[PDB]
């Protein structure tokens, strides 16, 4: 499977045998329907705190724009999304909640993807990450596809012995394959 | 001696977390961030100069100054509150990996007992106080030094405060 200069020597290990079981990089499933497949509704990372109804329709539009660009794309990405579609995408009562307006995040340890559109958004700060061309700025398409990337392989970033991780690396690889000009990132945390 | 935040937390901008998987471990910015530099909580010591440790925790916003229920996560925190030595070469201190981990609200009281049995009481508030309705949208960074006398015993720093931090 295709991969990058950046992660081959010591690549992680956790990505290279999840790819043992998501074979399938065809164009299978239709790229205007990854949304329905992936979300079911409003809801939140604190099930008594509620989501907005309006920020949801303002960020299902960008992730579904984002999930149509990355299928149609990336053969990486197919083969994340199309293993999860034939273990639980399929099923509509195994689809995840969309936190609009959340900090980023996913529960891989109720199933629930928190996603914000605070990227684009000035009384925010940037948040960085390390690649070797210097601390860049997380964008929108890096940051969904990072969280949707633990939905779809319910992997974590925490690898022994690997400074990123699989989510990581497969966010890196995708990102490239979509044609995302940002600098690949080299680790998950700062040094 | 005593300790002065020469960069407070910026106020509003970032987000309390849960505990998920995120697209990284935050840090809480400065005040003076912007788009071109990002900056981190940093403070001061006047006066003293040698080793050292300083713990940061979260107390509520208004006195009296509760421990709060959410958590300060990253590097060098534990049960909620970070604690690292100083550097004992310098007398500027920088906090680039702090994050703020809300707690849900039905596991409020859990919360609050584990700074209790974990003695993270900076103002020594009593337990009776404990109770009540917390602002869980607002905390303050609440910075405890403590540097040595002449002899080398440790010698606790009077707590400073810094400006509330927000959710929204
Ligand atoms: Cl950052
Ligand atoms: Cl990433």
């Amino acid at each position: 499977f295709p991969d990058l200069p950046e992660h081959q020597d010591n690549p992680s290990q956790l990505r290279l045998q999840h790819d043992g079981l998501a074979t399938d990089d065809k164009a299978r499933l239709e790229p205007m329907c990854l949304a329905e497949y992936l979300i079911s509704g409003p809801g939140g990372m604190d099930p008594d705190i509620e989501i907005d109804d309006d920020t949801y329709d303002e960020c299902r539009e960008v992730l579904s724009r984002i999930l149509e660009d990355a299928y149609t794309q990336s053969g990486t990405f197919r083969r994340l999304m199309n293993y999860a579609y034939d273990q639980e995408l399929h099923d509509v009562e195994q689809r995840w909640l969309l936190g609009a307006g959340e900090n980023f995040g996913t529960t891989v340890t109720r199933k629930v993807i928190a996603l914000n559109l605070d990227d684009t958004d000035d009384d925010s700060i940037p948040e960085y990450y390390e690649s070797n061309d210097g601390p860049q700025q997380f964008d929108t398409t890096r940051s969904f596809i990072h969280q949707v990337v633990h939905a779809l392989t319910h992997l974590q970033d925490k690898e022994d012995s690997n400074p990123r991780g699989p989510v990581v690396e497969y966010t890196n690889i995708i990102l490239k394959e979509m044609g995302h000009t940002s600098p690949p990132r080299i680790a998950y945390e700062f040094s | 001696a005593y300790v002065e935040i020469i960069e407070q937390p910026k106020q509003r901008g970032m987000r309390f977390r849960y505990k998920c998987e995120g697209r990284s471990a935050g840090s809480i910015p400065g005040e003076r961030s912007t788009d071109t530099t990002k900056t981190h909580p940093t403070i001061k010591i006047n006066g003293y100069t040698g080793p050292g440790t300083v713990r940061i925790s979260l107390v509520t916003k208004d006195p009296p100054h509760r421990p709060h229920p959410h958590e300060l996560v990253g590097k060098d925190c534990r049960d909620g509150y970070y604690e690292a030595d100083l550097c004992p070469d310098r007398s500027i201190h920088s906090f680039q990996n702090l994050g703020i981990q809300c707690v849900k609200k039905r596991d409020l009281e859990q919360a609050i007992s584990q700074r209790i049995q974990t003695n993270n009481n900076p103002f020594h508030v009593p337990i009776e106080e404990q109770r009540g309705d917390y602002d869980l949208n607002a905390v303050r960074l609440c910075f405890q030094v403590t540097v040595r006398d002449p002899a080398g015993r440790p010698l606790l720093l009077t707590p400073v405060l810094s400006h509330p931090i927000f959710d929204n």
